[PDB]
């Protein structure tokens, strides 16, 4: 098969600027590679085919290039209806593939504020506990949790998720869960989540004692 | 006026088939192609599978012998019959038409398929019974507070705080699919904390797929 | 300069298999087959004269060879002379019980396969010093001579009626180069050669022989006709035959395709070769010339 | 419609013409023969003891 890699994975820029975006082949696909986008929620869209031909009704900013393997993609005069998921899909080979996704968002940097909110009693009874650590408007969005249980390392037992960018600040918020039979929730005393950003110079811990 | 609408066919429990349905308005079925594109959450889009002009069917090669697409020329409808539905294939599915454009390279000529027409979106997820969350409050310048909506399926359900009166500073969290088969959100609240002991905080969970709604008052522990 | 500046995109009403129902149909028609009244309209060439049979799609064009045997009480005489031009004393001759398979390929200007001759280029006419006889050259050694229509035809059915199937061009993609005969350029030049030497023999060694190409008339008297793949094709041969005699590289003719063919010189009796799905290709020995002296 | 109009159209059987079968007998040219086997009890195979032209 044919394997697209498109990158950066995440640009970022404000309204009003030119971005590319690359998605290089791995064979030569000629020029048959679409473009799609991708509103947050919404479905995709055809933008560019044949790496060159605007769609009918595409504005003249979106414009493409290459007909060899590092294909681009270019916007001009940015507008917030452009920060999507761009996607490339080559039309060559019969086990067609499309790219990895370039989402395009809006540039402050900002550390998130951090809150810990222990368990429930009421979920207690039921034999599992669920730990909460939030992270507050914070930009950019890439961000590490890691949570602690008497000092020890947790791993593999925590999910997170994050908002969409906010349309104001341009921040996100993340949660994250920790899961911890009641037998072991009542084994450990101290309960933390440390927390790596790019707004901050050290790591920010948050805690309780059960 | 030219659209493809497919329509929601509910949470389906696993290893099942898996029935899709695509309406073709304002065009035919006749001329172009028509394939189907999914998208695993958080994730990019995968190709499945394809019916040509011809009528020839293209199929991914990871999803083995499990494949099958139809054609309804009669009611312009298109067709997926995915059989035995393990839990990675939760993926809204989408019905595209590939449609053929000649492009002229310097002495060949091709016919390009480019899914030149998007369905609107068909969420399929595979788990688990209907069942209702449980709520538990995440209790607190500034303070924190919010509820945690656990253990309910399927998808979606919603949160307000104070009936809708309370807006600013909401997060509400997309779910997360738990190694249970059961989904679990959350929500939160930044006030400020001088309030904490004098305004009340309700948060309003609605899971419309078991006629849960619980009014969750958060107060500090 | 491609294949589609010959063809025309024809849309037409047709019959369905129910008699009181229409079909709005379109096939891709050579110009040569369409002729215009007066998105224009037109209609195909041979209807003002009679009605095309189809050409079966079950039934091959490729000749198989066909032995001509004498029944009882007749014999068929064989001559084994090398040197027999056609006509006077054969010294070796031979009684076959019947002739050997000869397969009858149909074309014109140059006779595709068949067989050579043993020594020399063989000269044979009724009678050289009139002009107005054919002069039948067989060569010794065989011309190779490679078709092709680059086009990767789309065949597409349509049913006028119960039963009946019109099988019609429906799209064409792929190499659109027009469709041509490749005749090996070093190859053909000492085939003339030998061709020139042996004809300067019936009219002196001093004379110029030089080889012009087809004067006029219909395309399949002014062209190379002839069948390959199941597709009709009509080779120009004008870079063949342009050459004067005083006492890797390759020859590319231009031939056109139809698919209303009247073969064999008659009138009222047409024929539709249908499309041919997918690319043909053709090899095929150049082992005679039909020629005409000019007075 | 009729279930052959996709197939091929249909000729009317003619209505002078009849179907019923009339009894008919095979004879071979000069120079051949029928021989018939006389066997009550032949299975159709085999050689047959009771032979007649
Ligand atoms: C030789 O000549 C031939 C002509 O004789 C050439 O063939 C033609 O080639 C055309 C160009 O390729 C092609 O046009 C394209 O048609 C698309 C629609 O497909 C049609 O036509 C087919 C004909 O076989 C039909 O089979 C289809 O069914 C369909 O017709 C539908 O049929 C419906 C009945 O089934 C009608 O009724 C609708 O039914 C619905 C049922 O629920 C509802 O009831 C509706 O309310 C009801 O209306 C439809 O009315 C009818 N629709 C028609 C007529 O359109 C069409 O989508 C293509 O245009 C769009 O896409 C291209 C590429 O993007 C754009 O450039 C265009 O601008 C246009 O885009 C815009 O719309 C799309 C959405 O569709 C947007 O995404 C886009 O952003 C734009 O806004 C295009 O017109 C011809 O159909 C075809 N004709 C034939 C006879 O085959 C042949 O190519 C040529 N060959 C050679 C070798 O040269
Ligand atoms: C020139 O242009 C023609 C089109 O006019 C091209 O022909 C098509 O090629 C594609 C592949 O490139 C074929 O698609 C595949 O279909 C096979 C199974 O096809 C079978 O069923 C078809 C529908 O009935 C039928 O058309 C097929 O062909 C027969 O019938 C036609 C007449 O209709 C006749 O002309 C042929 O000779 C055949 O007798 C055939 O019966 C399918 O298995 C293919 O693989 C895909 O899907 C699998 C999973 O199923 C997947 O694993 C593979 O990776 C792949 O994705 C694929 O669907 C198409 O059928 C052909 N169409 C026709 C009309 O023949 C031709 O290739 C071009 N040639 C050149 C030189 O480019
Ligand atoms: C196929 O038949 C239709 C009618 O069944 C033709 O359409 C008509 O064209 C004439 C002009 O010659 C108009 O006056 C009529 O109003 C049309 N009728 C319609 C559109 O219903 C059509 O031209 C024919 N197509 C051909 C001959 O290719
Ligand atoms: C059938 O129609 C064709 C096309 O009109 C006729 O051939 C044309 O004849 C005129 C008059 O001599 C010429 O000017 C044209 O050049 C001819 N066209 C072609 C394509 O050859 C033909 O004569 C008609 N046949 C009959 C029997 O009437
Ligand atoms: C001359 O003879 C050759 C060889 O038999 C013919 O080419 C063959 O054509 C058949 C049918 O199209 C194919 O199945 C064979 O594969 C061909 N052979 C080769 C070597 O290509 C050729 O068509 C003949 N020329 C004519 C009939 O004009
Ligand atoms: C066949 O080839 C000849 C020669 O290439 C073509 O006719 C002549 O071409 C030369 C230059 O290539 C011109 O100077 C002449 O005026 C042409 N004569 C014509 C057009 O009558 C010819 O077009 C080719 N095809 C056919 C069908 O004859
Ligand atoms: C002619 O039409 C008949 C009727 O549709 C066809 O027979 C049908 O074939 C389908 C398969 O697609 C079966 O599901 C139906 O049961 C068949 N009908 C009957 C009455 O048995 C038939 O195949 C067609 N023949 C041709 C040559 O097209
Ligand atoms: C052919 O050869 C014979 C015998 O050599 C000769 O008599 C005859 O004249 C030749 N044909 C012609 C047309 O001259
Ligand atoms: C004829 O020769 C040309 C180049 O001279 C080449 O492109 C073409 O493929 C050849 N065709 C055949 C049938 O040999
Ligand atoms: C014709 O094609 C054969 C292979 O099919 C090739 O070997 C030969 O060189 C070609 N000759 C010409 C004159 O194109
Ligand atoms: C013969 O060649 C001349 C030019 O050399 C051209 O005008 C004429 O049409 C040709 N005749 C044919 C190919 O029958
Ligand atoms: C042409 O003739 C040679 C022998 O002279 C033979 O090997 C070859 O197969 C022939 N090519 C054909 C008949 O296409």
């Amino acid at each position: 098969a044919i394997q697209l890699t498109q990158a950066p994975l995440t640009v970022s820029a404000s309204i009003g600027d030119t971005i590319t975006l690359t998605c290089r082949a791995s064979q030569d696909i000629s020029i048959w590679l679409s473009w799609y986008r991708q509103m947050p929620g919404k479905a995709p869209e055809l933008l560019i085919y044949a790496a060159s031909t605007l769609r009918g009704g595409v504005p003249s900013r979106f414009s493409g290039a290459r007909s060899g393997t590092d294909f681009s993609l270019k916007i001009k005069n940015l507008q917030p209806e452009d920060f999507a998921t761009y996607y490339c899909f080559q039309s060559d080979s019969y086990p067609r593939a499309f790219g990895q996704g370039t989402k395009v968002e809006i540039t402050t940097v900002a550390a998130p504020s951090v809150f810990i909110f222990p368990p429930s009693d009421e979920q207690l009874k039921s034999g599992t506990a669920s730990v909460v650590c939030l992270l507050n408007n914070f930009y950019p969005r890439e961000a590490k949790v890691q949570w602690k249980v008497d000092n020890a390392l947790q791993s593999g037992n925590s999910q997170e998720s994050v908002t969409e960018q906010d349309s104001k600040d341009s921040t996100y918020s993340l949660s994250s869960t920790l899961t911890l039979s009641k037998a072991d929730y009542e084994k450990h005393k101290v309960y933390a989540c440390e927390v790596t950003h790019q707004g901050l110079s050290s790591p920010v811990t948050k805690s309780f004692n059960r | 006026q030219a659209r493809l609408q497919q329509w929601e066919g509910r949470p389906l429990k696993p290893a099942e088939t898996l029935s899709l349905t695509c309406g073709v308005h304002g065009v035919g079925l006749g001329g172009s192609g028509w394939g189907w594109i999914r998208q695993p959450p958080g994730q990019g889009l995968q190709w499945i599978g394809e019916i040509d002009h011809d009528g020839s069917h293209k199929h991914n090669p990871a999803l083995r012998s499990r494949l099958s697409m139809s054609l309804d020329t009669s009611r312009n409808q298109v067709s997926l019959r995915l059989t035995s539905v393990t839990a990675a294939d939760t993926a809204i599915y989408y019905c595209v038409r590939v449609y053929r454009e000649k492009f002229l390279i310097g002495e060949f000529l091709t016919d390009y398929r480019f899914m030149d027409m998007w369905g609107t979106g068909t969420t399929v997820i595979v788990s688990a019974s209907t069942k209702g969350p449980s709520v538990f409050p995440l209790a607190p310048g500034t303070a924190a507070l919010g509820c945690l909506v656990k253990d309910y399926f399927p998808e979606p359900v919603t949160v307000s705080w104070n009936s809708g009166a309370l807006t600013s500073g909401v997060h509400t969290f997309p779910a997360v699919l738990q190694s249970s088969g059961l989904y679990s959100l959350s929500s939160v609240v930044t006030v400020p904390s001088s309030s904490l002991g004098t305004q009340t905080y309700i948060c309003n969970v609605n899971h419309k797929p078991s006629n849960t709604k619980v009014d969750k008052r958060v107060e500090p522990k | 300069d491609d294949m589609r500046g010959e063809l025309k995109n024809c849309s037409f009403n047709m019959t369905t298999e129910l008699r009181d129902k229409k079909q709005k149909v379109y096939s891709l028609f050579y110009r040569l087959d369409v002729v215009q009244i007066n998105n224009k309209e037109y209609r195909l060439i041979n209807c003002n004269t009679s009605a095309c049979t189809q050409a079966c799609p079950k039934v091959s064009f490729e000749p198989i060879p066909i032995h001509y045997c004498a029944p009882a009480g007749f014999a068929i005489l064989k001559c084994k002379d090398k040197k027999f031009n056609g006509t006077g004393p054969c010294p070796s001759v031979s009684t076959v019980q019947c002739t050997h398979g000869i397969k009858p390929v149909v074309s014109t200007q140059l006779l595709l396969n068949g067989s050579l001759a043993e020594e020399e280029v063989m000269i044979r006419s009724e009678n050289i010093t009139n002009n107005a006889k054919n002069i039948l050259v067989q060569f010794n050694t065989p011309v190779q001579i490679n078709c092709t229509r680059p086009n990767n035809n789309t065949r597409k059915s349509i049913r006028i009626g119960p039963g009946q199937a019109f099988y019609a061009t429906g799209d064409i993609i792929g190499d659109i180069r027009q469709a041509h005969c490749n005749v090996s350029k070093a190859t053909w030049n000492e085939t003339l050669g030998k061709v020139v030497k042996q004809l300067r023999k019936h009219f002196g060694n001093n004379t110029i022989i030089r080889f012009a190409n087809s004067s006029g008339g219909d395309l399949e008297v002014t062209t190379h006709s002839f069948n390959c793949g199941g597709e009709f094709f009509y080779c120009n041969t004008s870079g063949l035959f342009n050459s004067t005699w005083i006492s890797n590289d390759s020859i590319t003719l231009p031939c056109r395709i139809k698919q209303i063919i009247n073969m064999w010189q008659r009138i009222g009796q047409c024929m539709y070769a249908p499309p041919i799905q997918g690319v043909i290709r053709c090899v095929s020995n150049i082992t005679g010339l039909i020629l005409t002296r000019d007075g």
